[PDB]
This record gives structure tokens, C-alpha cells and sequence, in this order.
């Protein structure tokens, strides 16, 4: 193997940004705010997984129910192909029966 | 005209039909024990060194369980104070029905007490009356 | 024109006569001249303890940890706190002035 | 629309006959309930001939 | 206690410092190692090893053991059979003792669901509460109750303490609003009727021996009277009962709850009713 | 006049309260002004830092979406034809040019598209790690009770130097009781601070508590944390979601 030769520029972490010094602020919304919001609705992501969790099989069908319908041709096209590659092997192939 | 009629007469029986989030506390009954058996805690408080406390429903935290579909248990939750003072008087309690030292593991960071087999109606009588 | 004041030391270290100091304290507060048994007098009263330990801290220095209040139950209580010494000297500063072997030689980095 | 009646009553700004069925509606309501639920009177005749028929 | 003096002295907790429960977490295995490499766990080659051994249920091409079987009817028509829960006396006394059941008012579904006493479920074919008898010996309360089915013997220990008990049907729609009266107010639709039993449930809701609400109010008194001398108790005249009114409340047959009538609208946030006026309307609900 | 606080809902018989110095900020030396009562089964509750691990980790993992992504073999650009015929060639036999053993072909097994980690924790519990967390605070003396957050000037020194001055941490956590009444002077002179946070008392959190060495909160919000936190121990399961009317919930 080969090695690099001199130290890497030294990496800063600054822990008081603004970021990190406020992160977990509104997480007990629900039960300190009387459930007006649950915490679930406080997450940024995708549409189709924000409070939501599946495997890669759930995953892919659920994003296809959200935003199927205003995907790409080669996208949707490789979406669609995913899917039978996943139901055929979570549903025939494996150790376990 | 409007088709309806507006009424603020009989919105107590919507009242009625709102439910409760807290657990009532119960009520004072003139003769103890009541007639489905519950009794409160007595006062004054006992002196032992341990306190063992009632649920939200307002029962002894005993629990029988089982694991492995043979391993019978009785659990007692929500003991405060000295816990292995607990375990001491259940050992000298259980002893001369079993006529051994029963098996016990002591939790000390959840605070409750578990025994090896079903003793939950013999140690549920036992705390009751010790006033817990 | 706000100015900190310098910064205190946390040691403290017994008074000489905690029972005649403390005394004249529970005496000014309690102002019923020293009635007996006083050390075990309860301090469930707030008005009562706010008084006692409030002015403690300011006469002697050393306050009751917000941990310590539910302790302080009676007068006695109180009284043995303010018996245990509290140092500010680290592990490492005893060693220092703790006459060493001679082939023992430390040095401060920091 | 009924939906911000219910959780905010009348600043909803929902017309409160608006809520009730309308003419129509209430036709269809009548007519399928003869169709598929019938009176007391009518389920007690039903059954006594069915037990004339058994005895 | 002494733990949290061990807290005082211990340095502080931080982010740095934290630590699951012992033994919370297993570790999972990776097929690096030797001893879980190679193979991998597998065995030698062959169909199983490369991951397509048949479907479960499949013997190697012997007709199945769940396919040799004769079919037979055991679950026929499961999703129609009507379910009923079942509230033992016992459980309904120690839900009075402990007051999460009032006895001073009538006793329905709602109250029962509301003290957290019994569990409906509507979506799994609930259509109301079966009176066990299981606790009468020890029961000795006086209570006003209203259930969907009822025991000779449930019966005969709430009467001879001196209550009634009448057994009253609830369609599907009518039980998920009477179970959950305040997720519908909200809606914002008016009360519907309450729908009549299917043909089926007429006779044991038209009998009197059964406490039926449709049955003949004249015929009560025969049948209480018969029930006291089989169980050797002294029927007990409640009208002379100071809480006579309140033990012969019952709600009409078309009516889901005490005081509200069909087709009115609950404005809770305004504390209002509103109640139609139109002849057709009003003829509809009255119905 | 000493400020002296009572618990409004009923302590347990057999506990006996916990108790604080009410503190001021209008000045440096100003440190008791008061003696608080706080319930004993929100800031004297047992220590378990098992579940302060629990709930630090579910603040942590829950709003988790890694954005990390691999092609497969058939989303690897080309790759549909043989590229030579498997026999008489002395060469491995392959069926395309992008499978996993070639450069420039996909990845067997690498992440695969946006993933969630998700999960709720008991609401119970959950609750518990904002008790566990607060008596922590108390027994170990990092937690200062205070009636008010009126602060004298908004020179974010100050603030500072009497951080300095009374032996607290690097690090300070302020809780008000509403976002809308906070101080003007507080919001002025915290704002400019990394080390110092001011957040309303529905923004508290184990995380939070675990990251600011000193926790201060005045005495409404005391009040506030109390009555929620307590609420829990005695309630019944949810019949609905508790933003629906209740009999006696808010
Ligand atoms: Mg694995
Ligand atoms: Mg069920
Ligand atoms: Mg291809
Ligand atoms: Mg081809
Ligand atoms: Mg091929
Ligand atoms: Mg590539």
C-alpha cells in the first residue's frame, strides 16, 4: 500500500455554532406544548419517509404512492424495476422459509 | 328564516359524555375492606425502613410473570428505601411455606424485587397488612 | 456601572467556635434566648430556614449546596455541615506540598 | 366544509342549513332505508310466519 | 436516598459520559472472520446454500400437509359473527369501588368505555357488552345499567339489589358514536337514528325474560318476580326508591344518547345545539 | 420578604420535599433571595442514566435521513450486451460490463436511496428522561432556580462576568416560561452568545440538558415543567389524541 506523505489540513469543528449549540430545541413539543404537534411533524426529508420507516422494498413503494406520478421517465423506469427486484428476492429467495 | 334553532339548554348532557384523562381518586368508603376486596394504604404511614408504593390504579405492584413458557415469577415494583431490607423479610416470610430460602434477584437501579415462583396472593395479603 | 467583584475562594474551613457563632445567629432569629434543646429545634419552617442558612452564608462564607437543603431537616443537621471542611486544592497541588522523596521531581505544564 | 363547523363552530362561516341534508338528499336517504331496513311491525309478521311454516 | 448522594460526588453528566443498560444491545455478527467466513453459515453447495430451497409448506412434491387436510367450514362467515365483550361483575364492582363507574347515574356503553372499564372495538365486529356472572356472590351494588346481552343469572344479582338492568341493541354506525361520542361532534354532522335489530335479534329483544328495550313494559314485573323466587331473593319494590327516576331512565329506541335528540348539531366550541325546523327534516328523525 | 414556593399539586405522604435558592439576576450578588419547594418526584426521582442514554439517543436518531446513494448494475450507464462468448475465448466469463467485480460498475450492496431512521419512544418514558435529567442537574449543583430573568443592562459582558462570579459553568441554559414575554434585555445580550442559550420552557430537552453544563430556569417555568411532567403518572391511556376535547385536560 502507499501512504500520503504529509498531514492532512488540520479539520475545525466549531461546537457552539448555532447548529449544535440549539439542536433537540422543541422535541418534548407534544407533551410540554399539549399535544398540538407531535414531534413527527418537526422532521425535514423526503415526503414519503418524513415520520415513516420500512425496508428498501416499503421504501421504494411508498415513494412511488407519493411523488410516482410526477417522476421522470428513466427514473420511474428504474423505480418500477427496483421494486421486482426486491419483491422477487425478499419473497422467494433467503435462508428462512 | 333560518332552517335551524339555536339551543345552550341542554349542553349538559354533552358534559356528560366528555372523558376523563386522570385516574379518579377513589372514594371514601365507610366500612373496609371493600366489597371487590381493595383497601387503601393505612394510616399512618408504616416505619419500615423500605416503602413500597401503589400503582396509578391504586393497587400492591405485585405481578405474577413467566418466561420460557415455564419459568413462573412474582415481581414487586415501586419499592423505595432499603431494598435489600425487603428481601430479607420475604425470605423469612416465604421461607417455612417453602421450607427453603426462596430464589430472589434484587434490582436495585429499577427498584423492584423478583422471586423465583407464584407467591403473588401470599405477598400481596403480606403488604396490605403491613400498610403498604 | 455594573463592576464584578473579585472572584471568592471556595475552601472554607471550620470557624473557631461554630457553636457560639451559630448559637448567636439561632438566638437573633429564633429570639427566644437559647431555649434548651435547641440543636433539636426543625427547620421545616421556610421563614425559619431562609432566615438561619441565609444569614450563615453571609457571616462564615460557605452556603448549603442546593443539594444539601432537604438535609438540613434540624439545627443539628446545619451544624454538622458546617463542620466538615471544604479545600480547593486539587489531588495533584496535596502532592506538590506533600514533602516528596528527593528523587521524585514534578513539574506544572499548564 | 362541515369538518370546520364541528372544530370551530360558527366562525367557520358555514350556512348552519347547509349542514342538515338537502331535498334531494333527503329522498335518497328515505328510499334506501325502506329498501334495506324495515319496520318493527313488519320484521315481527316476518318472523311469525316463518314459524307457522316449521311447526 | 443514598443513590442520588453518590451523584453529588461522581463528575458530571455529559454526552461524553453516557452508557446503555447492560446487556441491552446484542452484537451483531459480520461473515468476516474465519469463523463466521467461508461458507458462511450455509453449508456446502447446494439449493439451500444458494438461496433458493422451495416455498414454505412445499415436502419435496408430496401432496402438503395443509393441503391434504379436508376443507371445512370453521371460519365461515367469521367476519359477520357478532361479537360482544364480556364484563363480569367483579370487574364492575371493583370499577365502582374505586369510582371510575358512578353509580348515581345510569350506567351505558359510553360511561363504561369512558372509565377505561371495558375496550370496543367497533372494527373488529364489537356490537356492545355481555353481562358475566362471574362475581354476583360478592356483588352488592345498586346501579342503573344498559348492556347488549344479559344472563339469567348477571341479571338476577343487579335486581336483587334493588337496580334494573335492560338490554338495548346498537347498530355498527350507532356503537362507534356512542363509544366515541367527541371525535363525531366534531365532524359536524347531525346525530343520526338509531337503527332497529336485524330480523335476526327481534325475539330476544322483544322479550321480557331478557329485559329486552322493545319488549312489553307490562311484562317486566312477572318475569322479575319469577327470577326472584328461582334465586331465593325478595324482589325489591324500587318505587318507593328515593332514586326511582334516575334507576327508570331509559333512552328511547331511536335515541343514542340521554338528552340529545336524532338530528340535531353539537357546536362545542359556541356550547350550543343547533335543531332543525323543516317538517320533512324534523318528520325524517322523528321517525 | 423572602420569595417562598410551595408544590401546587399534592406531594406523596411518605416523600418529603426538595427544596432550592430562588436567585436573582438584577445583580452580582444577589444569589438568595428565596427558598423554593420543588416536587419531590420531579427533581429527587431515582437515578437512571440508562434511560437518559435512551432518550438522548432518540433526539438524535429519530429525525435521522441519510441522503447516501449507489447505483445498482442495471442503473450503471450501458452494461445491456455480452462481451465476448463464453467458450473458447481462455478468458472469465461475464455477461455484462457493468456488474460489481468491474471498474465502473455498480455496487453490490451500498446504501440505497434516502433512508429513515424513525422511531417513537413511550411517551412515558420519554417523559421520565426530562425528570431523570432535572434531578441530575439539582443533586450534582448545576441547577439554578431564579424568579425572574430580568437581567440590569443587555451588555452581553455582564452576563458573563456574573456567570464567572457565581461558579457556574462555561456553558449556561436559560429557560423562560413563553417565547413572546422573554426580556428584551435578555434576548440582547444572550443572542450574541455560542455559550449561553435562552429557549422557552416547551424547548426543553435531555439532549439540551446533557449539553449545557448549568441549567437555569425561573421560577413559573418550574411551575410549568412540574405540572406536565406530573401530569403523566396519573393519567389513562389515551382514548384519542389528547389535541381532542377532554374532560379536564387543557
Ligand atoms: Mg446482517
Ligand atoms: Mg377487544
Ligand atoms: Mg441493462
Ligand atoms: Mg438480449
Ligand atoms: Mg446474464
Ligand atoms: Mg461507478
Amino acid at each position: 500500500a502507499f501512504v500520503r506523505l504529509t498531514l492532512p489540513p488540520p479539520k475545525v469543528v466549531d461546537r457552539w455554532n448555532e447548529k449544535r449549540a440549539l439542536f433537540g430545541v422543541y422535541d418534548n413539543i407534544g407533551i410540554l406544548g399539549n399535544f398540538e404537534k407531535h414531534p413527527k411533524e418537526l422532521i425535514k426529508g423526503p415526503v414519503w419517509l418524513r415520520g415513516w420507516r420500512g425496508n428498501e422494498l416499503q421504501r421504494c413503494v411508498r415513494k412511488k404512492k407519493f411523488v410516482g406520478n410526477r417522476m421522470f421517465i428513466e427514473d420511474l423506469h428504474n423505480l418500477n424495476k427496483r421494486i421486482s427486484y426486491l419483491y422477487k428476492h425478499f419473497n422467494r429467495h433467503g435462508k428462512y422459509r | 328564516n333560518p332552517g335551524f334553532v339555536e339551543s345552550v339548554d341542554e349542553y349538559q348532557f354533552v358534559e356528560r359524555l366528555l372523558p376523563p384523562t386522570k385516574i379518579p381518586e377513589p372514594p371514601k368508603h365507610k366500612h373496609y375492606p371493600t366489597p371487590s376486596g381493595w383497601q387503601p394504604p393505612r394510616d399512618p404511614l408504616p416505619s419500615l425502613p423500605y416503602f413500597v408504593r401503589r400503582s396509578r390504579m391504586h393497587n400492591i405492584p405485585v405481578y405474577k410473570e413467566i418466561t420460557h413458557g415455564n419459568r413462573q415469577m412474582t415481581l414487586i415494583r415501586k419499592v423505595e428505601g432499603d431494598i435489600w431490607a425487603l428481601q430479607k423479610d420475604v425470605e423469612e416470610f416465604l421461607s417455612p411455606l417453602l421450607g427453603k430460602t426462596p430464589i430472589t434477584q434484587v434490582n436495585e437501579v429499577t427498584g423492584t424485587l423478583r422471586i423465583k415462583g407464584y407467591f403473588d396472593e401470599q405477598l400481596k395479603a403480606w403488604l396490605l397488612e403491613k400498610g403498604f | 456601572v455594573l463592576v464584578c467583584p473579585p472572584l471568592r475562594s471556595r475552601a472554607y474551613t471550620p470557624p473557631s467556635d461554630l457553636q457560639s457563632r451559630l448559637e448567636s445567629h439561632i438566638k437573633e432569629v429564633l429570639g427566644s434566648s437559647l431555649p434548651n434543646n435547641w440543636q433539636d429545634i426543625s427547620l421545616d419552617d421556610g421563614h425559619m430556614k431562609f432566615r438561619l442558612l441565609a444569614g450563615l452564608a453571609d457571616g462564615l462564607g460557605h452556603a448549603v449546596p442546593n443539594s444539601r437543603l432537604h438535609q438540613m431537616c434540624r439545627v443539628r443537621d446545619v451544624l454538622d455541615f458546617y463542620n466538615v471542611p471544604v479545600q480547593d486544592k486539587s489531588k495533584f497541588d496535596e502532592l506538590v506540598a506533600s514533602n516528596l522523596p528527593p528523587n521524585l521531581k514534578i513539574s506544572w505544564s499548564y | 366544509v362541515a369538518k370546520q363547523f364541528g372544530r370551530h363552530g360558527a366562525i367557520s362561516g358555514v350556512p348552519p342549513a347547509s349542514l342538515w341534508p338537502t331535498p334531494e338528499q333527503l329522498r335518497e336517504l328515505e328510499a334506501e332505508e325502506q329498501e334495506w331496513y324495515p319496520s318493527l311491525a313488519t320484521m315481527q309478521e316476518s318472523l311469525r310466519l316463518q314459524q307457522q311454516a316449521l311447526e | 436516598g443514598t443513590s442520588l448522594d453518590l451523584l453529588r460526588s461522581l463528575p458530571r453528566v455529559s454526552l461524553a459520559n453516557l452508557k446503555p443498560s447492560p446487556n441491552s444491545r446484542k452484537r451483531e455478527r459480520r461473515p468476516r472472520d474465519r469463523r463466521r467466513g467461508r461458507k458462511c453459515g450455509r453449508g456446502h453447495k447446494g439449493e439451500r446454500q444458494r438461496g433458493t430451497r422451495p416455498r414454505l409448506g412445499f415436502e419435496g412434491g408430496q401432496t402438503p400437509f395443509y393441503i391434504r387436510i379436508p376443507k371445512y367450514g370453521f371460519n365461515e362467515g367469521h367476519s359477520f359473527r357478532h361479537q360482544y365483550q364480556p364484563l363480569s361483575l367483579r370487574r364492575l364492582q371493583y370499577l365502582i369501588d374505586l369510582g371510575r363507574v358512578d353509580p348515581t347515574q345510569p350506567i351505558d356503553l359510553t360511561q363504561l368505555v369512558n372509565g377505561r372499564g371495558v375496550t370496543i372495538q367497533p372494527l373488529k365486529r364489537d356490537y356492545g357488552v355481555q353481562l358475566v356472572e362471574e362475581g354476583a356472590d360478592t356483588f352488592q351494588a345498586k346501579i342503573n345499567i344498559e348492556v347488549q346481552l344479559a344472563s339469567e343469572l348477571a341479571i338476577a344479582a343487579i335486581e336483587k339489589n334493588g337496580g334494573v338492568v335492560t338490554t338495548a341493541f346498537y347498530d355498527p354506525r350507532s356503537l362507534e358514536i356512542l363509544c366515541k361520542p367527541i371525535p363525531f361532534f366534531l365532524r359536524g354532522q347531525p346525530i343520526p337514528k338509531r337503527m332497529l335489530p336485524p330480523e335476526s335479534l327481534v325475539p330476544y329483544y322483544t322479550d321480557a325474560k331478557n329485559r329486552g328495550y322493545l319488549a312489553d313494559p307490562a311484562k317486566f314485573p312477572e318475569a322479575r318476580l319469577e327470577l326472584a323466587m328461582k334465586f331465593g331473593y325478595v324482589l325489591p319494590d324500587i318505587t318507593k326508591d328515593e332514586l326511582f327516576r334516575m334507576l327508570s331512565a331509559r333512552k328511547d329506541p331511536r335515541q343514542i344518547f340521554f338528552g340529545l335528540a336524532p338530528g340535531w348539531v353539537v357546536n362545542m366550541a359556541d356550547k350550543k345545539i343547533l335543531k332543525p325546523t323543516d317538517e320533512n327534516l324534523l318528520k325524517y328523525y322523528s321517525s | 420578604d423572602p420569595v417562598l414556593r410551595k408544590c401546587e399539586l399534592r406531594i406523596p405522604v411518605h416523600r418529603r420535599p426538595v427544596q432550592a435558592w430562588v436567585e436573582s439576576l438584577r445583580g452580582f450578588e444577589q444569589e438568595r433571595i428565596g427558598l423554593a419547594e420543588l416536587h419531590p418526584d420531579v427533581f429527587a426521582t431515582a437515578p437512571r442514566l440508562d434511560i437518559v442514554h435512551q432518550v438522548a439517543i432518540w433526539q438524535r436518531n429519530f429525525r435521522r435521513i441519510s441522503y447516501a446513494n449507489t447505483k445498482t448494475r442495471a442503473e450503471v450507464s450501458g452494461g445491456g450486451r455480452k462481451p465476448w462468448q463464453q467458450k473458447g475465448s481462455g478468458r472469465a466469463r461475464h455477461g455484462s460490463i457493468r456488474s460489481p467485480l468491474w471498474r465502473g460498475g455498480g455496487v453490490a450492496h451500498g446504501p440505497r436511496g434516502p433512508t429513515s431512521y424513525y422511531y417513537m419512544l413511550p411517551m412515558k418514558v420519554r417523559a421520565l428522561g426530562l425528570k431523570v435529567a432535572l434531578t441530575v442537574k439539582l443533586m450534582q449543583d448545576d441547577l439554578h432556580i431564579v424568579d425572574s430573568l430580568e437581567l440590569p443592562t443587555a451588555d452581553p459582558q455582564y452576563l458573563t462576568e456574573l456567570a464567572q462570579y457565581r461558579h457556574w459553568g462555561s456553558s449556561v441554559l436559560l429557560v423562560d416560561l413563553t417565547h413572546e414575554e422573554m426580556p428584551k434585555n435578555v434576548v440582547a445580550a444572550t443572542s450574541g452568545l455560542n455559550s449561553f442559550n435562552l429557549i422557552p420552557a416547551v424547548g426543553l430537552n435531555v439532549y439540551s440538558m446533557l449539553k449545557h453544563q448549568t441549567l437555569v430556569l425561573t421560577l413559573p417555568s418550574v411551575a410549568f415543567l412540574e405540572d406536565k411532567l406530573l401530569w403523566q403518572d396519573s393519567r389513562y391511556t389515551p382514548l384519542y389524541p389528547f389535541r381532542l376535547p377532554y374532560s379536564d385536560f387543557p
